């Protein structure tokens, strides 16, 4: 998933209002990446 | 009667005589019974 | 636990209780279950002297399923988990090679059960 | 796991197995094996992070058990398994010669005991060489201990994000509230 | 794993190392534990009828 396309979209005013609000996107992306790599870890560990 | 603070002891102190030509073998036995507990289910709501 | 410790005998250590597992019984509890385990425990040990192998008639003999022990004057063979003396014969031992290689072998005699009745 | 504490006999002869690289070393105050010391070394004026995170509402408590007691437990288990085999795991411990126990284990895996009895020196040499090789290998390779490092890094990252969150305006005038 | 592969001998394949299990030794580490496994491996095969 992407932050801006779901939260603000293509509105620069929304973007530069939001950038001051917080830093949630880093945590969201980190969790998603962890799950993504865990999938391949599982497949490797079961079949190899 | 009072409250005392201390350092615990890990357990008893034991040593075993080890030799290159020695062995030990039991001669009597005993029967024992033990119990264990495990939960299974939990309550449903709405 | 239900699958393995109740419907059969388990060899895994400490899985179905402490000691040597024998059987089990389940009981019903509110939102849970109760197990009873039956185990076997040895006791009352005793000191002894042992040797690895016996050389007799220039040949080395090993125990087939037991272990060699000595009371101080004689030699016997017994199972590992209980004490019972028996006479060392050729029906519970087997031969492999001469006795010039194994370290710690002792000198003794082996009772052959064939000879006494063959002489009778 | 165990109820008693066992000690090795002062004499250190076991038919040809050195075992020196794993037993505790009396010289070092930590009474740890060389492998343990290598692992501890390998795994790693101003204010410390402890007080820094302290003074914002976060505290770190100490554990209950200590490294000396943990090492004592490990040494007791090692001595018990060296001296008595598996007997002490289900009752009173009974002594038995080490080659005798090895013969029992070889019978268990399924090879007759004469094979062991006629290759003792070769087996001991291979065992000592393998111990030396594993010592060299874990001394050399620096990328075999990832998991604990990852755990520590995750915890530190979470705490850092939490503390850094305090300076956001959240849409108000200023983050500082006394102003 | 500590309960099964140390205080006794296990028969489950690839549970206490690669190959035929014989014995194992435990070691302590910061916030973790380390096990050393000893196994048996055959070699030098031959053909027969």
């Amino acid at each position: 998933v992407d932050c801006t396309m779901y939260i603000c979209g293509d509105s620069t005013e929304c973007s530069n209002l939001l950038l001051q609000y917080g830093s949630f996107c880093t945590q969201l992306n980190r969790a998603l990446t962890g799950i993504a790599v865990e999938q391949d870890k599982n497949t490797q560990e079961v079949f190899a | 009667q009072s409250i005392i603070a201390y350092t615990m002891s890990l357990g008893a102190e034991n040593s075993v005589a080890y030799s290159n030509n020695s062995i030990a073998i039991p001669t009597n036995f005993t029967i024992s019974v033990t119990t264990e507990i495990l939960p299974v289910s939990m309550t449903k709501t709405s | 636990k239900m699958s393995e410790c109740v419907l059969g005998q388990s060899k895994r250590v400490d899985f179905c209780g402490k000691g040597y597992h024998l059987m089990s019984f389940p009981q019903s509890a509110p939102h849970g279950v109760v197990f009873l385990h039956v185990t076997y425990v040895p006791a009352q040990e005793k000191n002894f002297t042992t040797a690895p192998a016996i050389c007799h008639d220039g040949k080395a003999h090993f125990p087939r399923e037991g272990v060699f022990v000595s009371n101080g004057t004689h030699w016997f063979v017994t199972q590992r988990n209980f004490y019972e003396p028996q006479i060392i014969t050729t029906d519970n031992t087997f031969v492999s090679g001469n006795c010039d290689v194994v370290i710690g072998i002792v000198n003794n005699t082996v009772y052959d059960p064939l000879q006494p009745e063959l002489d009778s | 796991q165990v109820k008693q504490i066992y000690k090795t006999p002062p004499i250190k002869d076991f038919g040809g197995f050195n075992f020196s690289q794993i037993l505790p070393d009396p010289s070092k105050p930590s009474k740890r094996s060389p492998i343990e010391d290598l692992l501890f070394n390998k795994v790693t004026a101003a204010r410390d992070l402890i007080c820094a995170q302290k003074f914002n509402g976060l505290t770190v408590l100490p554990p209950l058990l200590t490294d000396e007691m943990i090492a004592q437990y490990t040494s007791a288990l090692l001595a018990g398994t060296i001296t008595s085999g598996w007997t002490f795991g289900a009752g009173p411990a009974l002594q038995i010669p080490f080659p005798m126990q090895m013969a029992y284990r070889f019978n268990g895996i399924g090879v007759t005991q004469n094979v062991l009895y006629e290759n003792q020196k070769l087996i001991a040499n291979q065992f000592n060489s393998a111990i030396g090789k594993i010592q060299d290998s874990l001394s050399s390779t620096p990328s075999a201990l990832g998991k604990l490092q990852d755990v520590v890094n995750q915890n530190a990252q979470a705490l850092n994000t939490l503390v850094k969150q305090l300076s956001s305006n959240f849409g108000a005038i200023s983050s500082v509230l006394n102003d």
